[PDB]
C-alpha cells in the first residue's frame, strides 16, 4: 500500500453488462490528525429504487454503521485511504501540491479503477465544498466519454453520493478506532490543540498520524520544536567540492 | 549536550607500535610524537546539513579529515620573509635536514632550488589527477592546486 | 589537544545519518523512536521522513583504507567508531556529483600530493 490504501468489493455480475451510475464523496478533509479517505458507489440504473431508501437528506455513528451493513448483489464499492504521512509528504515536498489537487486526483483514480474493472458506467455524480464549475470541467476533460456531474449538495440530492459518503465516513471512523484521547481531530477543537502541544518532540516533532502540512501543525512546531532549515528555507575546485581549510579547531 | 566532531583519521592511528596544534597557515594541524609526522585538518562545510550520531543530533554536518603533510610547506614561512607559537616542535623532527635540501648548522633560502622542487610537485599532482580522474589542460589545473599551500605562487 | 590510541582501539560501533537539513541545537534525540522505525527499504535505496518531508537515503561507506571516528572533548576522546553512514536527500537520493561524494575522493588524491 505504501502511502495510500485501496480496499474494494468484488464487481457484481449485473454491473459489467447493465448501465451503471457512479457517486464520489470524501471524509476527513479538515482534521490535522488521522488519514483522509475517498469512497465510490456503483449500481445499475434500474436498481436506483432500492438505494432511494438508504439516502440522507446528519446521521449518527450507530446509524451510519447500520446503513453500511445493508449496502454490503447489485451495490459495489471501492475505498482510497491516504495516510497522514502521505498528505504531509504530498504538500511539504519541494513542489507544492495543495490538498484541493490532492483530493481531486484521488477522485479521478477510483473512477478510472471502476472503468478498468469493467463496470458499465454511463454517468458520474460528485460531492464538493464550494465552486464546482472548475471541478466539473476538469473531470469532464479527464472522462470525455461519460456525463460528469459535480454538485455541493450531491449527498442530499442523489442516493449514489449519500451511499458513497456513508462508506467514506465509516472507513474514516474504523481507521481512527484501529489507532486508538485527542477529541475530534479538527484544528478548531480546543481539546485537539491541547493534544498536539503535549506530543511535540524538539528534534522530530509530531508522529506519523499528524498531518504536518496544516497551518495549525506548522505553527506549534515553530514554538516548541527546534529550528530546522531546509534547501528552500585553485579556489574553484574547493568551492565546487564544498571544502575549506580548518581554523575552527 | 556537548559538541561532537566527525573525523576521518588514517588507519595507522589505531595501533601504538598525537597532538593538535594551531600553526600559521602558509597561504589547526595534527602532529605525531611517537611516529613523528605532520598532518593537516580539512572541514567539509555544506549549507543545510546535520548528523544523527546514534541517539543524538549534531548540526552543521561537518566532516573532518586527517590528511598527511610534507613539512617543506609548513617550515617555508620561517625562511620566506628573508627572501635570500608552536613552530618550535614543528621543525624539530627526525629526517628534517635531508628534507631541507630542496627549498633551502647554517641554513640559507634559495629560489632556484625552490623553483625546481615546485615544478616536480605539479608533475606529481598531474598523475593523481589521472589516477583519481578529476574533471594538456592539466598544466594550469595542477599549478592552481599547490597555490593553496604557498604564498610564493603569485610570483610562480 | 592530545589523545591516546587505547580509546580509538576500544570504541563501540555507531549509527550515523547525514540529513540534507540543519537541526540548529545539538543534544539527545530519540532516533530509534521516530527515524529508525520509519526507514523503508526500497529499490532506490531507503525511504524515511522528517518534519513531514519525504527523504531518499543511500548507504555511504568510509573511503578504502580508512575508519570513521566520533570525538568529544586538553583531550578529545573517541566515544565511537564506524565503517559507513546513511546519506539522505530531499525527495530524491543525492546524485553522484554531490558535494558529500566529492570530499570522500580527497584522501586518495591527497595520498599522492604529499608523496615523497
Amino acid at each position: 500500500n505504501t502511502g495510500r490504501c485501496r480496499l474494494s468489493s468484488p464487481v457484481p455480475a449485473v454491473c459489467r453488462k447493465e448501465p451503471c451510475v457512479l457517486g464520489v464523496a470524501e471524509a476527513g478533509r479538515g482534521p490535522v490528525l488521522g488519514p483522509m479517505v475517498y469512497a465510490i458507489c456503483y449500481c445499475p440504473l434500474p436498481r436506483l429504487a432500492d438505494l432511494e431508501a438508504l439516502k440522507v437528506a446528519t446521521l449518527l455513528e450507530s446509524e451510519r454503521e447500520r446503513l453500511f451493513a445493508k449496502m454490503e448483489d447489485f451495490v459495489g464499492w471501492a475505498l482510497d485511504v491516504l495516510s497522514p504521512n502521505l498528505i504531509s509528504t504530498s504538500m511539504l515536498g519541494r513542489v507544492k501540491y495543495n490538498l484541493n489537487s490532492l483530493s481531486h486526483d484521488t477522485a479521478t483514480g477510483l473512477i478510472q479503477y471502476a472503468l478498468d474493472q469493467g463496470v458499465n458506467v454511463t454517468q458520474v455524480f460528485v460531492d464538493t465544498v464550494g465552486m464546482p464549475e472548475t471541478y466539473q470541467a476538469r473531470l469532464q476533460q479527464s472522462f470525455p466519454g461519460i456525463e460528469v456531474t459535480v454538485k455541493a449538495k450531491a449527498a442530499a440530492l442523489y442516493p449514489v453520493v449519500s451511499a458513497a459518503s456513508i462508506c467514506a465516513k465509516v472507513a474514516r471512523d474504523q481507521a481512527v478506532k484501529k489507532w486508538q484521547d485527542y477529541g475530534s481531530g479538527y484544528p478548531n477543537d480546543p481539546k485537539t490543540k491541547a493534544w498536539l502541544k503535549e506530543h511535540v518532540e524538539p528534534v522530530f516533532g509530531f508522529p506519523q498520524f499528524v498531518r504536518f502540512s496544516w497551518r495549525t501543525a506548522q505553527t506549534i512546531l515553530e514554538k516548541e520544536a527546534e529550528d530546522v532549515i531546509w534547501e528552500d528555507s585553485s579556489h574553484r575546485y574547493f568551492l565546487e567540492r564544498g571544502l575549506e581549510s580548518a581554523t575552527s579547531l | 549536550g556537548a559538541r561532537q566532531h566527525v573525523f576521518l583519521v588514517s588507519e595507522y592511528l589505531k595501533d601504538a607500535s598525537l597532538m593538535f596544534v594551531k600553526l600559521v597557515n602558509p597561504c589547526i594541524y595534527l602532529f605525531n610524537m611517537c611516529l613523528q609526522q605532520l598532518f593537516e585538518v580539512k572541514v567539509f562545510k555544506e549549507k543545510h546539513h546535520s548528523w544523527f550520531i546514534n541517539q543524538s543530533v549534531q548540526s552543521g554536518g561537518l566532516l573532518h579529515f586527517a590528511t598527511p603533510v610534507d613539512p617543506l610547506f609548513l617550515l617555508l614561512h620561517y625562511l620566506i620573509k628573508a627572501d635570500k607559537p608552536n613552530c618550535i616542535l614543528l621543525l624539530k623532527l627526525p629526517g628534517l635536514e635531508k628534507l631541507l635540501h630542496h627549498v633551502t648548522k647554517y641554513y640559507k633560502y634559495s629560489k632556484e632550488k625552490t623553483l625546481k622542487w615546485l615544478e616536480k610537485k605539479v608533475n606529481q599532482t598531474v598523475a593523481a589527477l589521472k589516477t583519481n580522474n578529476v574533471n594538456e589542460d592539466y598544466i594550469r589545473y595542477a599549478h592552481g592546486l599547490i597555490s593553496d599551500y604557498i604564498p610564493k605562487e603569485l610570483s610562480d | 589537544v592530545h589523545l591516546r590510541s587505547a580509546t580509538l582501539r576500544d570504541a563501540v560501533p555507531a549509527t550515523l545519518h547525514l540529513l540534507p537539513c540543519e537541526v540548529a541545537v545539538d543534544g539527545p534525540a530519540p532516533v530509534g523512536r521516530f527515524f529508525t522505525p520509519a526507514i523503508r527499504q526500497g529499490p532506490e535505496g531507503l525511504e524515511v521522513s522528517f518534519r513531514g518531508r519525504c527523504l531518499r537515503g543511500e548507504e555511504v561507506a568510509v573511503p578504502p583504507g580508512l575508519v570513521g571516528y566520533v570525538m568529544v572533548t586538553r583531550f578529545i576522546g573517541a566515544t565511537a567508531n564506524f565503517s559507513r553512514f546513511t546519506l539522505w536527500g530531499l525527495e530524491t537520493i543525492p546524485g553522484p556529483d554531490a558535494k558529500v561524494r566529492g570530499a570522500l575522493t580527497w584522501p586518495s588524491l591527497a595520498a599522492a600530493i604529499h608523496a615523497q
